[PDB]
């Protein structure tokens, strides 16, 4: 029915560069959380840009959810992108909201 | 009886001054530091002499830390201190928890904590011995006591703040001499939490019925094409 | 002009010292003389008694197990009677320059 609809609108150029204005704002937000300061002060941009960059990563795996994983299993950069998601979602999942048992931090400059 | 000649110090070998944080050239002049109401119940504020107390020592929040005491006779280092030893707060902060819980120190005797109440090397009953009515009420009671021949330290909280750590030698056959000190610590952690009741699946499960509807509002856009 | 040989640092000394221009700045009419001597010493080796000010500017205590030597700007050629006084404030009962 409205797949048409929907894969025109994920053809247009405007939701790409909505996602990769939202990625280079998180790699700008990688550039200045290797710094201490705002690490962890002068932090609630860093908190609000990560929560809606998370957002649009979760749309993303929610656009990659369809019937299209009939493509993404077989096929070259496609599933390097599912799985580069997959493990981009479980661990901060598990580190963001932790509450668990887990040795120390190793992996938020990597997943950025 | 005691040897008054004796001290305690504590290893200051590289400190929190001469880097990108805080300067000595400073601090004398009333560098008043701020408590984010966690010690007993408010608008409490915390004033560090550099005088008394010099540079303070640099650790990082998660990370299994034991001070190490040295003994001085006449000024002049003679050995390092192996006795048990306790720390305390002045201002009175809880924001630290204990290292494994007297059950893995293969404890006997139901220790005491910092409940009974300072202690001495008077007060001080250990619980290594095989006292005969009070083994335990305990599965994971915590073990308020460093140093020895146990193997516990302090784990560090998220404060990101001074610290000021009264040092009391605990050991009723080191010396006679009621070894006591009074050092300073300060952490670095790295980030505090604001997420509160909000989880990270409960934002997900926001955005994921916000797309929805905005299918739903985008499906007669091409119902009406 | 005229310096030495170090600084503040790498002599030991762990809080700020007093140098001859603070003191000069110090004192403001009365002549050299009575601005520093074994009556106004304070060491720097001290930790306690001064200030903890910036380490690194030139350091004119010097003495023997010092090394401190003198030194001149190069390119210009002239000439500076120095008189040298002792400082020590329980070394001798009198004055020795
Ligand atoms: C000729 O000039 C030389 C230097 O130009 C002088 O040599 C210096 O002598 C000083 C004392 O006579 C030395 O001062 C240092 O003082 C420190 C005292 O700090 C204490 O810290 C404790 C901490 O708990 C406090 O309670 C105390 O109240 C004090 O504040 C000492 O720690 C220090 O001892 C060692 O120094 C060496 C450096 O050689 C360090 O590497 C070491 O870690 C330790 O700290 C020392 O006593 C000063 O070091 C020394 N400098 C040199 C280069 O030798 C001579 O004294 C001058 N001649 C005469 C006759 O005065
Ligand atoms: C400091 O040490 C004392 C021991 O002298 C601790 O008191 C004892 O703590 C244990 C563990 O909490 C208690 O056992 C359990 O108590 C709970 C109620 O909290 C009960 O539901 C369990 O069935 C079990 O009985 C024990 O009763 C208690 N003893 C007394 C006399 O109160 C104390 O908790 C220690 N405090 C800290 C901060 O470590
Ligand atoms: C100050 O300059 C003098 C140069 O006169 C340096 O003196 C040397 O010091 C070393 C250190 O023990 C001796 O082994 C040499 O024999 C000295 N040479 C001379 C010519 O005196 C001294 O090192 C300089 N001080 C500093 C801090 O660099
Ligand atoms: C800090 O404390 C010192 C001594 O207690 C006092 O002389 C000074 O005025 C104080 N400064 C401020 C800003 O409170």
């Amino acid at each position: 029915e409205c797949q048409a609809y929907f894969r025109k609108v994920i053809k247009s150029t405007f939701f790409q560069i909505v996602m990769i204005t939202t990625v280079t704002t998180n790699s700008f937000l990688l550039v200045l959380g290797t710094n201490y300061d705002i690490q962890f002060e002068f932090f609630r941009t860093f908190e609000v840009s990560e929560l809606f960059f998370v957002s649009v990563y979760v749309c993303e795996f929610l656009m990659k959810v369809y019937v299209d994983p009939i493509t993404y299993w077989k096929d070259g950069y496609n599933i390097l992108d599912v799985i580069i998601l997959i493990i981009l979602t479980i661990p901060y999942l598990l580190r963001k909201i932790k509450g668990n048992h887990s040795a120390y931090l190793h992996f938020a400059d990597g997943i950025q | 009886g005691c040897d008054m000649t004796k001290k305690i110090v504590v290893q200051n070998k590289i400190s929190a001054c001469t880097m990108g944080i805080l300067n000595p050239v400073q601090l004398q002049k009333n560098y008043t530091y701020t408590i984010e109401k966690e010690a007993y119940d408010d608008d409490l504020i915390v004033f560090y002499e550099y005088k008394d107390l010099g540079c303070p020592r640099l650790v990082y929040y998660d990370k299994p830390w034991k001070p190490v005491v040295e003994l001085w006779k006449n000024g002049i280092v003679e050995e390092i201190m192996n006795a048990e030893y306790v720390i305390s707060e002045i201002n009175g902060l809880v924001t630290y928890s204990y290292s494994l819980t007297a059950a893995t120190a293969n404890c006997r005797s139901q220790p005491q904590n910092w409940s009974t109440f300072l202690w001495n090397r008077e007060n001080y009953v250990s619980c290594h011995e095989d006292n005969k009515d009070n083994p335990l009420l305990w599965p994971n009671v915590e073990y308020q006591v460093l140093g020895g021949q146990t193997n516990n330290k302090i784990i560090f909280g998220q404060r990101n703040g001074i610290y000021t750590f009264h040092l009391s030698v605990v050991d009723p056959y080191y010396s006679y001499c009621n070894l006591n000190t009074i050092f300073s610590v300060y952490v670095h952690g790295a980030l505090p939490v604001t997420k509160f009741q909000p989880l990270l699946t409960i934002l997900l499960m926001v955005t994921t019925t916000l797309l929805t509807a905005w299918l739903a509002y985008a499906i007669p856009k091409q119902l009406r094409s | 002009d005229y310096t030495f040989n170090s600084t503040m640092e790498q002599n030991g000394c762990i809080n700020e010292a007093q140098t001859w221009d603070s003191m000069i700045e110090e004192n403001p009419d009365i002549p050299l003389d009575d601005v520093w001597g074994p009556q106004n010493y304070r060491p720097c080796f001290s930790y306690a008694i001064g200030k903890p000010g910036d380490l690194g500017q030139p350091y004119e205590i010097l003495n023997y197990s010092n090394k401190n030597h003198i030194k001149w700007p190069m390119t210009y050629a002239g000439m500076y009677v120095y008189r040298l006084k002792i400082l020590d404030p329980n070394y001798s009962f009198c004055n020795l320059t």
